[PDB]
């Protein structure tokens, strides 16, 4: 058929003219194949014979079984207007909540069955040539949205909408998902009703123009579905197969990753920090790239986690969701949602390091909000979290770090690793503790780092790097002061870019230097920090500033 | 009553903003409300030939209200709304004793929008899960929150106030996106007794903070030299970079009778005697700092921004300028950080809109995700500030107490 719905309608770019593409002249096989095809889609109203005024042309390519008519859209394409986004995202099985009866319809040649507008189907002409082009060609033009064409897809979506409309008004309870040519039907009222309903539908869709599949021609569950299986009450992922190699390419690697990815949405703890490092540094597509011993135990502990398969539930509105955060590993978490305890909707897993320097309460209040959102996206609404933090721990954080942070419900869970604040920075200056003026001076062209520091207790200190930015000589100043210190120490720097990233309380760092600060830092029993201005005269930063510049 | 033509320019094409995902209680109080406005002819669905988006959300009482947010169609609207069909800024408003606001944005319905400027209005509700494609709509009559609504209706609002203004002419009335912004030096009770009577002139044709705004008693808070009994190295250190840092702002700061200070290389828990010439350029920069900034002045022309420090202790502290820490102003606020940040914003945003009649681009020390997760939870204003993200630099925070 072709609906009655009213066309949408369609302007060319503001600017621009359509399309006058050349013919290129195609063998008789092609040109015979066009014809016969173009025969049968004129004959059922799809496309329409027309004069040599129209000056609108638009290549047409045939291809093998079978015979295949291509349209090259591209300069169209070019020259249509913009259509809104079809979709913001796809449904996710977890999302899906639970009915007693469920139908699959995928609608029948779903964009032939579409009106073009008709004051844009001047634009999508197109000429079948003449054998040899000795004569002039066979001129057509689509009255339905074409294959290839840039509106197709979001005019049939609301084309699809617009019909769907009455039925959803007189059909409340029945839950209707759109997606592409399908439509998945679902309803808790009685296999006999559900039955009649979907009848009444396929009716109203015929009605439209829309053609859908008999009974005995609808699929039944498991649905095979863009990756997932999904069975009448759970939901999975289809098969994965870890391959078995001896030498690993970066292809294979990246497939497994991939894989791995997908995997994650249900099988938890599932990892690819060490799979992902080796993927690093521009190697070739094939080339083999050998396993790192923390790689193969990473795929390893995959293995084992994907060896006995896992399923997730539905979803049912009239509960909670919880979700749980797991630490494992340096960057690592992984997640779990669910209702009723272990029955997981769904599972998850967060690396992510925002920035250089990190901790791990500024990386579990990240993965919470990555997790808030995918939440209200699924379920239209935030879970209770259960977090590996103490309350205590985390008023501590939130209340002296500058940031503005929250997260909404939650409730402690000794689930170990245990998130916690590794070291304190004092607030006060430490009386009885050698304050050590740090300085960190670097000649800009040569490169000689001139570290060093001057203290209170008499003691100066200056070493030599080579091949160090100011920002290096000045955090490894600081280290130098964290070395060669007691378990107390004040430390004073005219660097704010040290001093910003030291009273972060890193954890973890991408910097090497930093990561032995931390080291020191963790192992002190008292650090207190503060900053001066450079240059104004201070006593102390000038003392140091003296054997740190020596040397341009 | 027929239509005001409106236009972007040649170049500049509408806007495509993502709707930010709602939860499912206000995916369902804005349909409510989008169906009822469909009736009453206000908004129309659309199809897809629209390319166009603008965010919605829904905020608050017990009753819920639209918020569309039209920052990027006022960015592209700017020449209609403010070149060719601007509303003056009475610099009197900041002066006077007591200002109240009121919502006018019912008054934009009773008016078409331009046919050909429509699409430009396009915004989404969209479907928990991707359920349905979600329901798409733009406006026939002006919408709230866009610029060009006051620009266009500004002609309609001067006779409404035509009689209240010819009868109170000391009482300055400003009109910035819905609302209309009414001051005067009247006595409270008088001041009220007056704007309950401005209520009903206006319901003759269709219709932080804390009741009503007191600009005059509005005042820059000090960056706050402390006098303390007695004083360490460290407190020198301390105070010699707020004076050092102060002194790229105000002309006159002088910190060279505290260096004398701190000699060559104290311990910084030593205590150290306070010297008279110290003493006085600690005083004499006091003085100045209780006052405003000298040389800085409000371009018409350049974007105001904002910066807003987290205190601690429910405190956050904020600046207004226009070129990097030149002061316009600078200022103070005090159950959660982000509650508080939203209030802080809205607060900084009147005062903004009283004193230089427009809103500052916010620098707010928060994670992006976090603000857009959680900002319209706590969001009261019919208008939207421009805001990106910003690590506080710690220091800076130190600097404003
Ligand atoms: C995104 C999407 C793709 C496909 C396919 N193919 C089908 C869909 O519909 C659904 C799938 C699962 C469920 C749970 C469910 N409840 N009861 C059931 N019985 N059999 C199978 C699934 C379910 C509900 C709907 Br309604 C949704």
């Amino acid at each position: 058929p072709i609906s009655p719905i009213e066309t949408v309608p369609v302007k060319l770019k503001p600017g621009m003219d359509g399309p006058k593409v050349k013919q290129w002249p195609l063998t008789e096989e092609k040109i015979k194949a066009l014809v016969e095809i173009c025969t049968e889609m004129e004959k059922e109203g799809k496309i329409s014979k027309i004069g040599p005024e129209n000056p609108y042309n638009t290549p047409v390519f045939a291809i093998k079984t079978k015979w295949r008519k291509l349209v090259d859209f591209r300069e169209l394409n070019k020259r249509t207007q913009d259509f809104w986004e079809v979709q913001l995202g796809i449904p996710h099985p977890a999302g899906l909540k639970k009915k007693k009866s469920v139908t699959v319809l995928d609608v029948g040649d779903a964009y032939f069955s579409v009106p073009l507008d008709e004051d844009f189907r001047k634009y999508t002409a197109f000429t079948i040539p003449s054998i040899n082009n000795e004569t002039p060609g066979i001129r057509y033009q689509y009255n339905v949205l074409p294959q290839g064409w840039k509106g197709s897809p979001a005019i049939f979506q609301s084309s699809m909408t617009k019909i769907l409309e009455p039925f959803r008004k007189q059909n409340p309870d029945i839950v209707i998902y759109q997606y592409m040519d399908d439509l998945y039907v679902g309803s808790d009222l009685e296999i006999g009703q559900h039955r009649t309903k979907i009848e009444e539908l396929r009716q109203h869709l015929l009605r439209w123009g829309l053609t859908t599949p008999d009974k005995k021609h609808q699929k039944e569950p498991p649905f095979l579905w863009m990756g997932y299986e999904l069975h009448p009450d759970k939901w999975t992922v289809q098969p994965i197969v870890l391959p078995e190699k001896d030498s690993w390419t970066v292809n294979d690697i990246q497939k497994l990753v991939g894989k791995l990815n997908w995997a994650s949405q249900i099988y938890p703890g599932i990892k690819v920090r060490q799979l992902c490092k080796l993927l690093r540094g521009t190697k070739a597509l094939t080339e083999v790239i050998p396993l790192t011993e923390e790689a193969e135990l990473e795929l390893a502990e995959n293995r084992e986690i994907l060896k006995e398969p896992v399923h997730g539930v539905y979803y049912d509105p009239s509960k909670d969701l919880i979700a749980e955060i797991q630490k494992q590993g340096q960057g690592q978490w992984t997640y779990q949602i669910y209702q009723e305890p272990f029955k997981n909707l769904k599972t998850g897993k967060y690396a992510r390091m925002r920035g250089a320097h990190t901790n791990d309460v500024k990386q579990l209040t990240e993965a919470v909000q990555k997790i808030t959102t995918e939440s209200i996206v699924i379920w239209g609404k935030t879970p209770k979290f259960k977090l590996p933090i103490q309350k205590e721990t985390w008023e501590t954080w939130w209340t002296e770090y500058w940031q503005a942070t929250w997260i909404p419900e939650w409730e402690f869970v000794n689930t170990p690793p245990l998130v916690k604040l590794w070291y304190q920075l004092e607030k006060e200056p430490i009386v009885g503790a050698e304050t050590f003026y740090v300085d960190g001076a670097a000649n800009r062209e040569t490169k000689l780092g001139k570290a060093g520091y001057v203290t209170n207790r008499g003691r100066q200190k200056v070493v030599t790097l080579t091949d160090t930015t100011n920002q290096k000589t000045e955090l490894q100043a600081i280290y130098l002061a964290l070395q060669d210190s007691g378990l107390e120490v004040n430390i004073v720097t005219d660097s704010q870019y040290a001093l910003g990233i030291i009273q972060a309380q890193p954890d973890q760092s991408e910097s090497e230097l930093v990561n032995q600060i931390i080291e020191q830092l963790i192992k002190k029993e008292k650090v207190y920090l503060a900053w001066v201005p450079a240059h104004k005269g201070i006593g102390g930063n000038e003392q140091v500033d003296k054997l740190v510049s020596a040397g341009i | 009553i027929e239509t005001v033509p409106v236009k972007l320019k040649p170049g500049m094409d509408g806007p495509k903003v993502k709707q930010w995902p709602l939860t499912e209680e206000k995916i369902k109080a804005l349909v409510e409300i989008c169906t009822e406005m469909e009736k009453e002819g206000k908004i129309s669905k659309i199809g897809p030939e629209n390319p166009y988006n603008t965010p919605v959300f829904a905020i608050k009482s017990t009753k819920w209200r639209k918020l569309v947010d039209f920052r990027e169609l006022n960015k592209r609207t700017q020449d209609f709304w403010e070149v060719q069909l601007g509303i003056p800024h009475p610099a009197g408003l900041k002066k006077k004793k007591s200002v109240t606001v009121l919502d006018v944005g019912d008054a934009y319905f009773s008016v078409p929008l331009d046919e050909d400027f429509r699409k430009y209005t396009a915004f989404t509700i969209p479907s928990i899960n991707n359920e349905t494609p979600g329901i798409r709509y733009q406006y026939n009559v002006l919408p709230q929150g866009w610029k060009g609504s006051p620009a266009i209706f500004q002609s309609s609002m001067t006779k409404i106030l035509e009689p209240f203004r010819k009868q109170n002419p000391d009482i300055v009335i400003y009109q910035y996106m819905d609302d209309l912004y009414v001051g005067s030096d009247l006595e409270i009770g008088q001041h009220r007794t007056k704007i309950e009577e401005l209520r009903q002139h206006l319901l003759r044709w269709g219709l932080w903070m804390g009741y009503e705004l007191h600009p005059d008693k509005w005042t820059v808070q000090p960056i706050v030299l402390p006098e303390k009994d007695s004083w360490t190295v460290n407190d020198i250190q301390k105070l010699v970079g707020k004076l050092n840092w102060a002194s790229q702002i105000y002309p006159g700061i002088k910190v060279r009778q505290l260096c004398k200070l701190l000699r060559g290389t104290k311990a910084l828990t030593e205590v150290i005697p306070l010297t008279e010439e110290a003493e006085l350029e600690l005083a004499e920069n006091r003085e100045i700092l209780k006052e405003p900034v000298h040389g800085v002045y409000y371009d018409p022309s350049k974007d105001l921004i904002a910066e807003i420090q987290k205190q601690g202790q429910g405190q956050w502290t904020y600046q207004i300028y226009q070129e990097p820490f030149k002061n316009l102003k600078t200022g103070k606020y005090a159950t959660n950080d982000v509650k508080q940040l939203t209030e802080a914003v809205q607060k900084i945003t009147t005062e903004s809109i009283v004193i230089w009649g427009k809103t500052p681009k916010f620098k707010l020390p928060i994670q992006k995700e976090t603000w857009e997760t959680w900002w319209t939870e706590y969001w009261q204003a019919t208008w939207i500030p421009e805001w990106e993200f910003v690590n506080t630099p710690p220091l800076v925070k130190l600097w404003y107490q």
